[PDB]
């Protein structure tokens, strides 16, 4: 455009039509980004695959059935309890007039 | 518990998920927002001075 | 939400919830430097029971601690109602 | 929706509620300045009683 001809108008073109196409890149770089993580989280969503036991301890029920339907939308169907049997807690009923005297340790 | 205190904590993975989603969509927002100025600066110039010719 | 001290917890941690039908309590803070005691009376007493009421009370463990307190005020509405026999 | 004063309130200030399942009742709000008695009435009696 320094050569002094080549109408403004033409210059113009290749100025917007330049940031244009960037522009229309950077969309396609958020796109890859969104469909990156919804993958990552539809991964993530599949989690759920051993149903993974939160502890140790030793298991103390059981309800479920290896062949039967849930329906976890609504409630969420407890499957495997498991509570941790190398110590054991005994809670002591301990009445209301007790109380005032009861202390700790 | 003094009020506003650390209890509790779940899978908050979804919800961040799609807040990084959302805040994607924006950045390229933005992005648009830079040529579909662009193409106006490129089309006010044209034509505040077309129009005085 | 408050400070008062914790009162029930009935969650564990490693346990699913399931909030969008009903809210799952997960858990119970109350305030427990101030009490207040919830005084039942009955439907034959109460054309009586008035607002600040030279109360006194003693607890279900005291052989004489006797509280010297005053009632506070009334509730329009049975035990039942607010929050047969009557 | 009224005035006549207010006779349950079964909320807490901080708690979360879930009404799109079934409406969470709120306050309680009914009318004190009358007041109306609902005479149980038994079944042979009813030939009889009349309004008014």
């Amino acid at each position: 455009y320094g050569q002094k001809a080549t109408s403004l108008d033409t210059l113009n073109t290749a100025k917007a039509t330049l940031n244009n196409a960037k522009a229309e890149m950077d969309v396609v770089q958020e796109n890859i980004k969104q469909a990156e993580i919804e993958v990552n989280t539809a991964e993530t969503n599949l989690g759920y695959t051993k149903i993974t036991s939160p502890i140790d301890g030793t298991v103390i029920s059981t309800p479920v059935s290896e062949g039967q339907t849930v329906n976890s939308n609504q409630t969420t169907p407890t499957i495997i309890k498991v509570a941790d049997l190398s110590k054991m807690r005994i809670k002591p009923e301990i009445s209301e007039g007790d109380i005032t005297k009861v202390k700790a340790g | 518990v003094k009020k506003g205190d650390l209890l509790a904590e779940i899978d908050s993975t979804t919800q961040i998920n799609t807040l990084n989603t959302r805040k994607a969509a924006l950045a390229s927002y933005q992005a648009q927002l830079v040529a579909r100025k662009t193409a106006y600066d490129v089309a006010l110039s044209n034509y505040q001075r077309l129009s005085k010719l | 939400p408050i400070d008062g001290t914790v009162i029930s917890t009935p969650v564990s941690e490693g346990q699913t919830v399931n909030s969008n039908q009903t809210t799952p309590t997960i858990i119970k803070v109350a305030d427990l430097s101030k009490m207040r005691i919830k005084p039942e009376i009955s439907e034959g007493d109460i054309t009586k029971v008035k607002a600040g009421q030279d109360v006194t009370f003693t607890i279900l463990s005291d052989n004489k601690t006797v509280y010297h307190a005053k009632i506070d005020s009334v509730d329009p509405a049975t035990t039942t109602i607010s929050d047969s026999a009557v």
